């Protein structure tokens, strides 16, 4: 199927407690392969996947310089954005950045992206065409004007639909033996009385990949949305995900309910029913 | 690999 | 402009008493990123707990996975204790095999 390469950056100011905390993480699909943490012992970009360890000293020297350059940029941008948003020097603030590219199963470029946030809200994003920007407000528009004048979109595009694609293809070839593949969910239902008259029916989906999944509950073929308890999809810690959806039902009425599982690894959407007797 | 050029805001 | 963490405490594999497994505490949907997470065994902090590197979702909210190898028993109680600016006191979520 399709694949992605993404770099995630978080910089958090610590007024009067030193320089900002900076954490960078590189992923191929949902697999971390590199990391940098300003609070870590090495002060270097570090390998996190077995297939990246084979990279040479010049690779690690370059990744370290370049991740440190992003850290320094965020440090000055925290001061700049505090100015744009008219905030004091006392509070802690956050810059988040994500950029990357997607390729098809035949290695072809599909899309590139860059999104930036300030204090957990949109700040600026590169558009789908890789030529223009969308600023979230009037302060972020100051950055957009600076990047339009600097022709930043062209420079960034050369990386997103170029360099990013070249290296993502190399990493996919280098990690082909271990990289997580599509795995359909293993599904089952559990039954938990909450009293003498009611029970929780819990529909489980385990060991699946990708994380995208839809769990729905129906009472007599009619949707149960607003009565369903859905948990956030969560990591098993092995590269696959888990999720459950629950409904509180009257005892004796279990068979009226159906759980519906939709996933890209399944040939057909599944229907689960609690069958009593 | 990461970008080799950075943009100030 | 703050978001409270969603906390889930669970095992990687279905729990079986006396069988080695992984205890997970997945904390997600929170903002800002500063957070304290501890895994507990009978109310006592487990010492060699690892965690994923800070990352975030499409909505910009943060998530972290804290984990440790464990062997569940009928009598040992496990929990995840979380402290965040949005909480009046640290939140303790006991591990329940059914969730």
């Amino acid at each position: 199927g399709s694949h992605s390469m993404r770099y995630f950056f978080t910089s958090v100011s610590r007024p009067g407690r030193g320089e900002p905390r900076f954490i960078a993480v590189g992923y191929v699909d949902d697999t971390q392969f590199v990391r940098f943490d300003s609070d870590a012992a090495s002060q270097r970009m570090e390998p996190r996947a077995p297939w990246i360890e084979q990279e040479g000293p010049e690779y690690w020297d370059q990744e370290t310089r370049n991740v440190k350059a992003q850290s320094q940029t965020d440090r000055v941008d925290l001061g700049t954005l505090r100015g744009y948003y008219n905030q004091s020097e006392a509070g802690s603030h956050t810059i988040q950045i994500m950029y990357g590219c997607d390729v098809g199963s035949d290695g072809r470029f599909l899309r590139g992206y860059r999104q930036d946030a300030y204090d957990g809200k949109d700040y600026i994003a590169l558009n789908e065409d890789l030529r223009s920007w969308t600023a979230a407000d009037m302060a972020a528009q100051i950055t957009k004007r600076k990047w339009e004048a600097a022709h930043e979109a062209e420079q960034l595009r050369a990386y997103l639909d170029g360099t990013c694609v070249e290296w993502l293809r190399r990493y996919l070839e280098n990690g082909k033996e271990t990289l997580q593949r599509t795995d359909p969910p293993k599904t089952h239902m559990t039954h938990h009385p909450i009293s003498d008259h009611e029970a929780t029916l819990r529909c489980w989906a385990l060991g699946f990949y990708p994380a995208e999944i839809t769990l729905t509950w129906q009472r007599d073929g009619e949707d149960q949305t607003q009565d369903t308890e859905l948990v956030e999809t969560r990591p098993a810690g092995d590269g696959t995900f888990q999720k459950w959806a629950a409904v509180v039902v009257p005892s004796g009425e279990e068979q009226r309910y159906t759980c519906h599982v939709q996933h890209e690894g399944l040939p057909k959407p599944l229907t689960l029913r609690w069958e009593l007797s | 690999i990461l970008r080799g050029s950075v943009a100030h805001k | 402009i703050q978001r409270t963490p969603k906390i889930q405490v669970y095992s990687r594999h279905p729990a079986e008493n006396g069988k080695s497994n992984f205890l997970n505490c997945y904390v997600s949907g929170f903002h800002p990123s500063d957070i304290e997470v501890d895994l507990l065994k009978n109310g006592e902090r487990i010492e060699k707990v690892e965690h994923s590197d800070l990352s975030f979702s499409k909505d910009w909210s943060f998530y972290l996975l804290y984990y440790t190898e464990f062997t569940p028993t009928e009598k040992d109680e496990y929990a995840c204790r979380v402290n965040h600016v949005t909480l009046s006191q640290p939140k303790i979520v006991k591990w329940d095999r059914d969730m």
